[PDB]
């Protein structure tokens, strides 16, 4: 269902061009056809409001935005009471009767995971997760314990809920770990990290996005190629400068994919121009990278905005790590901001305690703030030394 | 041998000060006797003797210096303001053996 999740998702916001939510429209009105998306469409008006929530023919009647070829013509209507006989009418009656004739032990498993990927194309939430629950009596290897941790996760997919989803997926491996290969080992960890992104984790979550979609892809979803543009980005943003040049600029599986396709733009324009200090052709990349990348991307655009004012600190203090003090002139008159305009990105970050930095305003001569021997030796010592008899003292103060 | 027949930070510093006194007591003491009345032949000593107050009695011109040598005195208090915190990790550690003797009592 990456398919619907991936081009649909331009429905929430796409400010570049209008075409772009028309072109992937059509995507959604071909892969319908054959298996049901209408609890897809369903929840798209139902969690963004006032854009494209006015499209469906029949939710509340409403027409608005650019989109009139989101809906459910007079063919899908009469099709949602057959796609629901197919999938429901049809099917249990057949596995019905395996329980009668007493056939095997996991097809009888199997059947019912097979038929609980079809609640998820249903909309019927209580029913998913309790053929599940049957199968999950039945199941005695880790064999059949494979689909159901997928059916599992589809459902904070497709649903774009990660409320009840997390519970369930932290609860199969809370109740028996075992986890098998390293290869579901990573899997159990990598739907942890899908949850803590729609909360803003930042680092946490992020940093194992890197390493999984640099080795192994489910392929069943989705291509190698397809999903390699969210590591791209937090490539970058989770990692330290310092060690960019071991991991992400060399690297066997990240050099070898750039050349797949250009919709990239991260680990080759934009870590080459922050290895060499390049600032000026460094800016431009940037121009298409939130364009063509954290918008069409759904876990990217999710941060948007959120990328920038990390990013937007780290770039110049790197800068101000090479030298003693700067020059306005380099700033100002030369690679990504004009004098007047230079006031709203340094200016915001400082008193956040992001970057120490100094700008004269008469002779234009940048200062850099060094803690030389100080460090968290002196100053932040003090700060983060007050929390031990703060939190000593908070519940050690009632007794018990 | 000798410890067996005639059988900590504070009394330490007691011999400190007796030491002070003799610094006071032994040049007061010799020196006005060379000067005033009944000067004895010398010079020869009073070579020896300056020759201790050249290096409140060595040096002032550290001053300035004197605060960077400070700096391990003032290191010291870094990690002895956790020491002191320290005994906090046992005073909570020790609280769990009086919370249990409610419970058993």
């Amino acid at each position: 269902n990456y398919e619907v999740s991936e081009k649909a998702f331009l429905l929430t916001q796409s400010k570049v061009s209008i075409e772009q939510r028309k072109e992937a429209a059509e995507f959604v009105l071909a892969k319908i056809k054959e298996e049901e998306m209408a609890p897809y469409y369903k929840y798209l008006c139902e969690e963004y409001l006032v854009n494209n929530g006015q499209s469906d023919l029949e939710h509340d009647e409403k027409s608005d935005s650019l989109n009139e070829w989101i809906k459910f013509d007079q063919e899908l209507y009469n099709e949602l009471c057959k796609k629901n006989e197919s999938k429901i009418k049809e099917l249990n009656e057949k596995i019905q009767k395996l329980e009668e004739d007493d056939e095997g032990e996991l097809e009888q498993a199997q059947a019912w995971i097979n038929l609980g990927e079809y609640y998820a194309q249903i909309g019927d939430k209580d029913n998913a997760e309790k053929t599940l629950g049957k199968s999950l009596s039945k199941a005695i290897s880790t064999g059949a314990k494979i689909d159901v941790m997928l059916t599992i996760a589809r459902l904070g997919f497709f649903y774009n809920d990660q409320l009840y989803v997390k519970e369930k997926l932290e609860a199969v491996n809370s109740m028996i770990e075992k986890g098998g290969d390293w290869e579901r080992r990573n899997r159990y960890k990598t739907y942890y990290g899908i949850h803590c992104l729609a909360v803003r984790n930042f680092k946490e979550a992020a940093k194992l996005l890197v390493d999984s979609l640099a080795t192994f892809t489910s392929i069943e979803l989705t291509s190698y190629e397809s999903i390699a543009t969210y590591a791209s980005v937090t490539g970058l943003f989770t990692l330290e400068r310092t060690d960019l040049k071991s991991k992400v600029i060399d690297s066997p599986e990240l050099l070898s994919l750039i050349s797949t396709t250009a919709a990239l733009q991260s680990i080759s324009s934009l870590t080459i121009s922050l290895y060499a200090s390049d600032y000026a052709s460094y800016f431009p990349y940037l121009l298409e990278t939130y364009a063509n990348v954290l918008i069409p991307c759904k876990y990217l655009n999710r941060h948007a905005d959120f990328f920038v004012r990390e990013m937007r600190r780290k770039v110049y203090a790197q800068l101000l790590e090479s030298y003693k003090t700067l020059s306005l002139k380099s700033m100002a008159s030369a690679f990504g901001v004009s004098v007047a305009f230079l006031d709203n990105d340094l200016g915001k970050f400082i008193p956040n305690k992001q970057l120490n930095c100094v700008i004269d305003r008469v002779n234009g001569i940048v200062e850099t703030n060094r803690p030389d021997n100080k460090n968290a030796q002196y100053h932040l010592l003090v700060k983060q030394g007050d929390g031990l008899l703060t939190k000593l003292q908070k519940y050690g103060a009632a007794v018990r | 041998g000798v410890e067996h027949l005639l059988r900590i930070r504070l009394t330490n510093q007691l011999k400190s000060l007796k030491g002070l006194q003799s610094k006071l007591k032994d040049v007061v003491e010799y020196l006005d006797k060379v000067i005033n009345k009944e000067l004895p032949i010398n010079h020869t000593i009073l070579g020896k003797l300056q020759d201790v107050f050249n290096l409140n009695n060595l040096q002032k011109a550290l001053t300035v210096k004197t605060n960077d040598e400070l700096m391990v005195i003032y290191i010291s208090n870094l990690v002895r303001s956790i020491i002191a915190f320290d005994d906090l990790i046992e005073n909570k550690i020790q609280n769990k053996k009086i919370q249990e003797q409610r419970v058993k009592d």
